[PDB]
RNA sequence: AGGACCGAACCGACUAAUGUUGAAAAAUUAGCGGAUGACUUGUGGCUGGGGGUGAAAGGCCAAUCAAACCGGGAGAUAGCU
RNA sequence: GUUUAUUAAAAACACAGCACUGUGCAAACACGAAAGUGGACGUAUACGGUGUGACGCCUGCCCGGUGCCGGAAGGUUAAUU
RNA sequence: CUUUAAUGUUUGAUGUUCUAACGUUGACCCGUAAUCCGGGUUGCGGACAGUGUCUGGUGGGUAGUUUGACUGGGGCGGUCU
């Protein structure tokens, strides 16, 4: 599924409001990308299907803390 | 971000400086393989005292690297025999793997990723000079000899 | 040779058969066959993705060596076998160490011939070696796109690839379509032209011949209904529209190529 | 040798009559076409409704099809009877 | 040869042949929110689409309209800023 | 201060080269007596491609709809203040 690993973001639904204000259902999709991250504690390349916003989150939090967050709720990485 | 440099990388830092570098360069180059460490207002003061010991111990490993560079110059020439034809045409080719394998079997072991061969392709019989990457500011030149077999 | 069948009965009047007297008559090499399942033009979902495919005579897959992975071994041909899976014929070659494999039969290859694939690979029709050791300007078939992929160019009957220039670590090739393509010199290919080239002269003579080759009849859109085809139909024969595919894509001129990834390997399109 | 010929089984259904609350919700009788191939048939499997399949008739999809059947919205709506 | 099972078997469909066009392989195209599958375990003498329809003689003129394929001198032109 | 010349920074445009992101339906090994997948070592592309948000163009491929009334039946013609 198109779900960010660290932020837990999921696709949402909206309308395609045109000039005539017509309502057509659509989906807003997150910017998922499979990226490899380096960790020093475990000395391994870990692959995560993370969103673009999530990458900025792990920049300040650090790869160690976000891995703890994944392990806190049982997420598999 | 405000990553702090830890090596002698190209001219954007002075072995520890808070610069405005985009995250593309910071990631996949600085975090995976040394040369820096991210500063998130917590490692700024932790690594301030770390400049005394790791930088000092880094200043001596580079001296050891130069020692291997000087030691490998004990031959100045390595001879490899490979199949070839007339007018210096070689059936095969010699890359970093062959050079590393020849050097490891002859003398001090060397890594094939350390071979600096931009231009780069061995297609003619005779003398060829290949440079190495022992350090960011130190280079070693070794002359390789390919002989038609 | 080509023989025009006598018009003994209607349906055989226009038959032009292709006879290959030196083609072996008998069962193929049993260890080199694999089970082949006819899809019928249907994917895993069961829908007809591609039309006009179904029926036909049952066929057994022949393991044809396209990679030539084992190199530097002399080889000798033994027999030529008909391969229903492809237009070109195949030859059973026996290696000097006792291994038998299937290769695409080139034009100049007949029974009792010797071929040599290797690093040296003296230039003879049938030898296999990388482009770095092949002279520029020779007829070459079974060309690869990547080193080790194995025979991805010029596999049909009477087709060949001509080398025009190297110009660095790549090689520029004149494909049979008429397009210039650049491939890396590490690709391995075979000298000479592929075999039987009179494949045009066969005309199958009748509707039934095309039926057992796995081709179902095609229904023209102008004879269909508007709910079925964009061309649809009216009172009598009426078209009144630009020719399009049944899925509403304009035909007779609209270029459908959209890759933007292999474009750098192409320097000139066909014409 | 033949998408050859005549003609049984088999497949199909061109003509006529009967039947039309029929023996039968398309049949019977007399005729008719193909009948070694683009043939036919048994068993099992797959393609599901804006979809399938279609040598194309908008034909077929459980005695139905210019959008199958069942249930629900639903006591739809009807300036009409 | 196929077709409106159940009022139309045909001059309708298909057909071998011909022509145009698209497609260099992770091909075009199609089915699928995607993975993936068919194409094809095939590789331009191959595959898809379109039109015509054995064979013989031929297929004349017009690029203004629509579509398609290229061009860049010049004008307009969104998000953005 | 108007103008311009010259080091050092910041931001755009073009061109070459490089790899670490990314791709790999290229090769080898392992999980593993496995054409899935994953991991590792190379090779080739490479900041391209592709994906997400916004945006312009095309878009009966698909969908929801509209397509007036009077009328010596309706349509056409004519009229609607």
């Amino acid at each position: 599924s198109r779900v960010c690993q660290v932020t837990g973001k999921r696709p949402v639904t909206g309308n395609n409001r045109s000039h005539a204000l017509n309502a057509t259902k659509r989906r807003f999709l997150p910017n998922l990308h499979s990226h490899r991250f380096w960790v020093e504690s475990e000395k391994r390349f870990v692959t995560l299907r993370v969103s673009a916003k999530g990458m900025r989150v792990i920049d300040k939090k650090g790869i160690d803390t976000v891995l703890a967050e994944l392990r806190a709720r049982g997420e598999k990485y | 971000m405000q990553v702090i440099l830890l090596d002698k990388v190209a001219n954007l830092g002075s072995l520890g400086d808070q610069v405005n570098v985009k995250a593309g360069y910071a990631r996949n180059f600085l975090v995976p393989q040394g040369k820096a460490v991210p500063a998130t207002k917590k490692n700024i003061e932790f690594f301030e005292a770390r400049r005394a010991e790791l930088e000092a111990k880094l200043a001596e490993v580079l001296a050891a690297a130069n020692a291997r560079a000087e030691k490998i110059n004990a031959l100045e020439t390595v001879t490899i025999a490979s199949k070839a034809g007339d007018e210096g045409k070689l059936f095969g080719s010699i890359g970093t793997r062959d050079i590393a394998d020849a050097v490891t079997a002859a003398g001090v072991e060397v890594a094939k990723s350390e071979v600096r061969l931009p231009n780069g392709v061995l297609r003619t019989t005779g003398e060829h000079e290949v440079s190495f990457q022992v350090h960011s500011e130190v280079f070693a030149k070794v002359i390789v000899n390919v002989v038609a077999e | 040779a080509v023989v025009k069948c006598k018009p003994t009965s209607p349906g055989r009047r226009h038959v032009v058969k292709v006879v290959n007297p030196e083609l072996h008559k008998g069962k193929p090499f049993a260890p080199l066959l694999e089970k082949n399942s006819k899809s019928g033009g249907r994917n895993n979902n069961g829908r007809i993705t591609t039309r006009h495919i179904g029926g036909g005579h049952k066929q057994a897959y022949r393991i044809v060596d396209f990679k030539r992975n084992k190199d530097g071994i002399p080889a000798v041909v033994e027999r030529l076998e008909y391969d229903p899976n492809r237009s070109a014929n195949i030859a059973l070659v026996l290696y000097k160490d006792g291994e038998r494999r299937y290769i695409l039969a080139p034009k100049g290859l007949k029974a009792g011939d010797q071929i040599q694939s290797g690093v040296d690979a003296a230039i003879k029709p049938g030898n296999t070696l990388p482009m770095r050791n092949i002279p520029v300007g020779s007829t070459v078939h079974n060309v690869e796109m990547k080193p080790g992929k194995g025979g991805q160019l010029a596999r049909s009957a009477g087709t060949y690839v001509q080398i025009v220039a190297r110009d660095g670590a790549y090689v520029t090739l004149r494909l049979r379509s008429g397009e210039m393509r650049k491939v890396e010199a590490d690709c391995r290919a075979t000298l000479g032209e592929v075999g039987n080239a009179e494949h045009m002269l066969r005309v199958l003579g009748k509707a039934g011949a095309a039926r057992w080759r796995g081709v179902r009849p095609t229904v023209r859109g102008t004879a269909m209904n508007p709910v079925d085809h964009p061309h649809g139909g009216g009172e009598g024969r009426n078209f009144g529209k630009h020719p399009v595919t049944p899925w509403g894509v304009q035909t007779k001129g609209k270029k459908t190529r959209s890759n933007k990834r292999t474009d750098k390997f192409i320097v000139r399109r066909r014409s």
